[PDB]
């Protein structure tokens, strides 16, 4: 289909322009509140975890599917293989208040402990990357520093605490996984697969 | 100025080991050990060379100098095949600071890799002996790593000991190269220290932390001093910044007390290592320290525009309170860097001041090195040298440098006056200068009567029947000086008459009718002044022609080196500043 | 509706389980909708 | 059948090169009577003008990729720069409006994309620039491009002291090919132009 | 009594992908509201069908350049969402988190050249099972289309899909190096004073196209 080339409306040139016919074409499978809703697993640190959803790696499959989104809303039910009792604390309290048991604790049961979250962010959506990110600011007292303070990749790390989801401590924990449901999201950005240095990226496919 | 520089004491070490880095005296509280540390000399432990060694040398009857290591444990582990420490090339033997029985050999290159992650952080360790004991004394080693802790601290490089047996270790490299001077007592080092602990953290620990932003890369304690600088008889912390203010240097005096900014100094120079090397002793009388900084990297304006490398040395001066005076003290020869071997003298003549010694190491003929010795005196510090010292052996690619490492304020000799270790790296030669005993020698010449007439005629020449005028001549000797010496002095008076006549002298002597007289007087110092008398006349009337200038007699002594020699074999020299000849005059009346 | 396969009605009733979304008083839908197609000229068979 | 003469207020922009204005994310504003703020909101019907800015020159040894990266708000000296340093928290869209002006003799192309919350961008990441507000620009067809968005954001008033939500972004997609009969070096102009701000909170005076 | 049930063995255990939702534990929670917020998007292939995105040549670049010798062809590309010349897509950006498709694939085609060049150009899909077409008159046999650089200056190709099966993989084998889903060819076929200017080619999902069978790619 001959277009105008820069008015960047959409044109979707389909099959039938050489003669044939298009068929029903289903997209469960794509849909943002299907293939958001499962497990993830993170890496965590041994007792305090901030429940942030951009804690998520970048290779995985819903880590780096959610940053597709620049604005996202979705409740947080966490699943944590842990010893000890888990005291989940709500959005911007003390960080003193995760030793409290009056906090939502979930006592060991075995193996592991889930739990449904709610959105407990002031933000009416929250977000993932911020502009400008790192601002005390901006930027807090000198500090430098030395050699590599200039060129260095770690800006895009968010300080202020609020596009959490909360905070969980226990003794140990092992390994916690996220899980994001009713997810909406907004304003799409580029999602990346990876680079081949052949012809085509052939991996090795699963194979009786 | 009385180094034994004709037959010093001569100490070697292994080839390419720098053996003269590092020195130190030692006394077994006689006998007498030197401490020479090689960084770079053959370690017992296995698959490391080139580590390290403090070597223990001998100077009573012959040198035995033996290689001493205090703790030779091998790389410990932490982990699971990764070795915990890496004391390949640590350069052990930097700075090797005694007191009396305390040994103290410290590392600033001693690798410690970090608890959490694989890596390898110079954190520096010392080894020290206090009397019989071998303890490890590493206070930048413990929760602090890499970058935001003490990672590149290099605990161990300026060290110095205090009065009250307070440990004082000061590492320029502490928190992003901005410095630490953490000082410990010895016995939080000898009952809190603990090989199975790999974070040592002592109790009372008194130094400074981080500051803001323009601290950053200054060397806060390059240079440790310890004395008094605010009035309380505990020695302070005098820590060396000489990457102070866009590369100038500031000196920042710490309390030795509760670690406390007493006073500020200001450099001379940009770039320049305003604190290289610093001294704290009495220079002017009054039982106070006086830091002397040093500045080898200094260029004097000089008369022909450009600028040459000679090096500078402020003498401060320190009264009642705190009012430092600074005396600018210039080099001499280029690229010298005058103010790299700063050490305290003490009483070297015991002439009721202390002395010090500053060598250039880079300087002097073929860049080998000229020890310059500043003697004390009543009003400050003199300014102009009063011996000039050369080396023995060559060099191979490392330059000469004779004399980096040296100390003071301790008698090694046996006799009342401290020696010189002059420790030269460059050369792996470590040479020791003996202090020769110094001789206060007090002569006299007293010729009367005064006035000398022509037709007096009052005794009566030998041999034949004319009277003639004479007049006597006593002369008088004595010497005192400190000191383990022999007291019979063998001096060689030389009798000399009328030094101005180039023409025929007028002035004879009539035992010897002879005007030039040898004469041998062995005297006895600390005695009684021995003098001697004797007649001399004056020429027949129609021999002479000038009757108006004064008889100058001249007498010119000079110790007979021979017999001066006992136990250790060193002839003694006559005190600075005074001739061993004297002359007076005559007058003859017309 | 997401991701539940389950017919029966949920146990905990609807603001113990998730949270409560406000009213106050989607575009790629749209937007993908809106897409010419065709020609542009007169075209032959 | 052409309308093709913009304005805002009391400025107009007529282009006769217009190959459509691309509304992005939205047609209309969202609410702007929120409840963060009590009702103490009110539009300032005079910020809305366009004030013109420089972006870069894009001369024929620019390779793919030469990107230009301005946060929208910049520094306005005028009526909607005072709104600035005078009012707290403040809400509004954009309606920019790019220029290459060169002539239909030149070649190659230049995206334009409004893009929200942007840095720390990839030259890799380049490619897929389209998925935002665009509109491309090439000498052969059009010499503007005008892209209006709304007010996107964390949440309904900003503090663009501390915060810019928008980032107009120009990068190269083809080299500028000069001829013997095109134009030797263009230059990237824009006038940007906000959309019905709302003001919330008024600072003290500095004095 | 009480009711009696039989705990009942191999059910129960945590799946990681299951319609069950946890038990919550603190209720009561009205969140800001977001009504009209705007920019939603509900299933990530509107975003792939509405937003083109680049495609990578030989050196970096969108755009391919016109040839002024002999040869003819432009690009030969593979077909598949692993290939090289789709990398940076955001249409093969989601189809690395899946295993298998279906439907066309749009190409677009926008030409950058001054008012005074213009050229021609075709595209031609040949199916697997033989060597694909280095000429365009040997490419005339497939399912081809042409276009000339003219007022509106972009082009838009769907690509069909043929195949055996009813869904084909979008991953590549790794240890199968034939490629046997399909070859993409465009060419050119003359150019007037078109040296050294450029044609700027775009990829975005189909009317049809739909993914299947989500899997975690982890950056593989
Ligand atoms: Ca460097
Ligand atoms: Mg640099």
């Amino acid at each position: 289909t001959t277009s105008a080339g820069e008015s960047a409306d959409p044109v979707t040139a389909t099959v039938e322009n050489y003669g044939g016919e298009t068929q029903v074409q289903r997209r469960q499978h794509t849909d943002v509140s299907f293939i958001l809703d499962r497990f993830v697993k993170v890496t965590p640190k041994d007792q305090i975890n901030v429940l942030d959803l951009m804690q998520t790696p970048a290779h995985t499959l819903v880590g780096a599917l959610l940053r597709t989104a620049t604005y996202y809303f979705a409740d947080l039910e966490v699943a944590v293989k842990h010893e000890g009792n888990l005291t989940w604390v709500p959005n911007g309290a003390p960080e003193a208040a995760l030793d409290n048991t009056t906090n939502p604790t979930a006592y060991h049961k075995a193996p592991l402990t889930r739990l449904a979250l709610p959105y407990t962010a002031p933000h009416r959506v929250l977000a993932t990357v911020y502009n400008g990110n790192s601002k005390y600011g901006d930027g807090t007292v000198a500090n430098v520093r030395g050699d590599l303070q200039v060129l260095a990749q770690k800006a895009a790390r968010a300080l202020p605490t609020s596009f959490n989801y909360g905070a969980i401590k226990a003794t140990r924990v092992t390994e916690l996984l996220y899980r994001m449901k009713r997810a909406e999201t907004y304003c799409p950005r580029p999602l990346l697969a990876i680079h081949p240095d052949q012809a085509r990226h052939k991996q090795k496919i699963v194979a009786p | 100025f009385n180094l034994d520089v004709d037959s010093p004491a001569e100490y070697s070490g292994p080839e390419g080991s720098y053996f003269g880095f590092a020195v130190d005296f030692f006394v077994p509280s006689s006998r007498m050990f030197l401490l020479v540390g090689a960084p770079k000399a053959n370690t017992t432990q296995p698959g490391i060379v080139e580590g390290g060694q403090v070597l223990k040398c001998d100077w009573s009857s012959t040198r035995r100098c033996q290689p001493i290591e205090f703790d030779a444990t091998g790389n410990r582990d932490y982990a699971k095949d990764d070795p915990l420490e890496f004391k390949s090339h640590q350069w052990f033997g930097a700075s090797v600071r005694s007191k009396q029985d305390k040994i103290l050999a410290c590392a600033p290159l001693y690798h410690w890799r970090t608890e959490m992650k694989q890596e390898r952080e110079p954190v520096g360790t010392c080894f020290l002996q206090d009397g019989t004991k071998t303890v490890e004394y590493a206070p930048c080693r413990s929760q602090d790593i890499d970058a935001d802790g003490q990672g590149f601290c290099q605990g161990g490089f300026s060290i110095d000991f205090t009065k009250a047996d307070r440990v004082l270790l000061g590492g320029p490299g502490s928190f992003y190269w901005q410095g630490q001077l953490i000082s410990d007592q010895v016995a939080e080092i000898v009952s809190k220290y603990d090989p199975n602990v790999y974070s040592i953290k002592y109790n009372n620990q008194l130094a400074t932390r981080t500051a803001q932003a323009i601290f950053d890369d200054s060397y806060l304690g390059y240079s440790v001093a310890v004395g008094d600088f605010n009035g309380d008889g505990i020695d302070d912390f005098v820590s060396g910044v000489p990457r102070a203010a866009r590369t100038l240097g500031m000196v920042y005096i710490y309390d030795g007390k509760n670690m406390s900014s007493l006073y500020n100094f200001t450099g001379e120079q940009m770039a320049a290592y305003f604190g290289f090397s610093v001294a704290a002793t009495d220079i002017n009388g009054d039982d106070y320290a006086d830091v002397f900084i040093g500045a080898p990297l200094f260029m004097d304006r000089g008369s022909d525009g450009k600028l040459q490398e000679v090096g500078q040395v402020s003498v401060s001066l320190q009264r009642a309170s705190g009012d430092f005076q600074t005396t600018k003290l210039n080099g001499f020869e280029v690229f010298a860097r005058f103010g790299s071997a700063i050490a305290p003298l003490g009483d070297l003549d015991q002439d009721g001041f202390n002395d010090i010694a500053i060598a250039a190491p880079y300087g002097g003929e073929d860049k080998k090195g000229i020890v310059y010795i500043f003697n004390g005196r009543s009003t400050g510090l003199n300014a102009v040298p009063s011996q000039i010292l050369e080396g023995q052996w060559a060099a191979r690619s490392c330059p000469p440098s004779f004399g980096y490492s040296m100390k003071g304020a301790t008698d090694i000799d046996k006799n009342g006056y401290p020696d010189l270790i002059v420790g030269a790296f460059g050369v792996d030669r470590a040479i020791l200068y003996r202090a020769r005993p110094v001789i206060t020698v007090n002569a006299g010449l007293e010729v009367y009567p005064s006035i000398l007439n022509q037709d007096n005629k009052t005794c009566s020449l030998p041999g034949t029947a004319l009277k003639v005028s004479c007049f006597n001549v006593r002369f008088c000797l004595k010497a005192d000086g400190k000191g383990v010496l022999p007291r019979k002095l063998n001096f060689q008076v030389e009798l000399l008459l009328d030094k101005l006549k180039g023409a025929i002298r007028r002035a004879l002597f009539l035992y010897s009718r002879s005007p030039s007289h040898s004469k041998n007087m062995t005297i006895s110092r600390g005695g009684l002044m021995q003098c001697e008398e004797l007649i001399a006349y004056l020429r027949d009337e129609s021999e002479f022609r000038d009757k108006l200038t004064p008889i100058t007699i001249f007498m010119e002594y000079r110790l007979d080196y021979r017999t001066a020699a006992d136990t250790t074999g060193l002839q003694p020299i006559l005190n600075q500043f005074t001739p061993a000849n004297i002359s007076r005059q005559a007058h003859i009346l017309l | 509706s997401g991701n539940t396969g389950s017919i029966i009605n949920n146990y905990y009733m609807q603001q113990y389980q998730n949270s409560m979304d406000t009213q106050l008083g989607d575009w790629f839908s749209k937007l993908a909708s809106s897409a010419f197609s065709g020609l542009f000229g007169a075209l032959l068979a | 059948d052409r309308i093709l003469t913009t304005r805002n207020g009391h400025t107009t922009s007529t282009t006769q090169s217009s190959v459509g204005v691309t509304y992005g994310y939205a047609t209309a504003e969202d609410f702007v009577s929120g409840p963060n703020t009590s009702g103490l909101e009110t539009r300032v019907a005079q910020a809305e003008r366009f004030f013109k800015t420089h972006l870069f020159d894009w001369v024929t040894s620019d390779p793919f990729g030469r990107c230009h990266l301005l946060e929208l708000p910049t520094d306005h000296k005028g009526v909607y720069g005072y709104l600035t340093d005078s009012y707290a928290y403040m809400r509004n869209g954009w309606d920019v409006e790019v220029t290459a002006v060169g002539n239909q003799f030149n070649g190659g192309c230049l995206l334009v994309a409004m893009v929200p919350e942007l840095c720390s961008i990839q030259k890799r990441e380049l490619y897929q620039l389209t998925l935002f507000p665009h509109q491309f620009i090439n000498p052969r067809t059009n010499m503007t491009a005008h892209i209006t968005v709304p007010f996107v954001g964390v949440n309904r008033y900003d503090q663009y002291k501390v915060h810019k939500p928008w980032t107009l972004v120009v990068m190269v997609v083809a080299p500028l090919t000069v001829n013997s009969e095109g134009a030797p070096q263009i230059k990237v102009y824009a006038n940007i132009a906000p959309t019905n701000v709302h003001v919330a909170g008024e600072f003290p005076s500095k004095e | 009594g009480i009711f009696p049930v039989a705990c009942s063995d191999g059910y129960g255990g945590l799946v990681t992908t299951d319609p069950k939702t946890a038990d919550p534990a603190y209720g009561k929670v009205f969140n800001p509201p977001r009504n009209m917020l705007p920019g939603r998007f509900t299933n990530f292939l509107d975003v792939a069908e509405a937003c083109p995105t680049f495609l990578h040549f030989e050196g970096d670049v969108p755009y391919v350049t016109t040839k002024t010798d002999s040869d003819r062809v432009l690009a030969q590309f593979d077909l598949s969402l692993a290939a090289k010349h789709m990398s940076n897509t955001f249409l093969a950006g989601l189809a690395q988190y899946y295993t298998q498709y279906s439907g066309t694939i749009n190409l677009h085609f926008m030409f950058t050249g001054p008012t005074d060049a213009k050229a021609r150009y075709m595209i031609a899909y040949a199916p697997p099972g033989m060597e694909p077409p280095k000429t365009p008159e040997a490419a005339a046999h497939c399912i081809h289309a042409e276009w000339d650089t003219g007022l509106n200056s972009k082009f838009t190709f769907s690509i069909p899909y043929l195949s055996a099966a009813d869904y084909t993989y979008t991953a590549s084998d790794v240890a199968e190096t034939t490629n046997v889903q399909g070859w993409v060819c465009l060419f050119q076929i003359t150019h007037g004073k078109a040296d050294g200017d450029a044609l700027v080619v775009l990829a975005s999902a189909g009317k049809d196209f739909e993914l299947r069978l989500p899997v975690d790619a982890r950056t593989q």
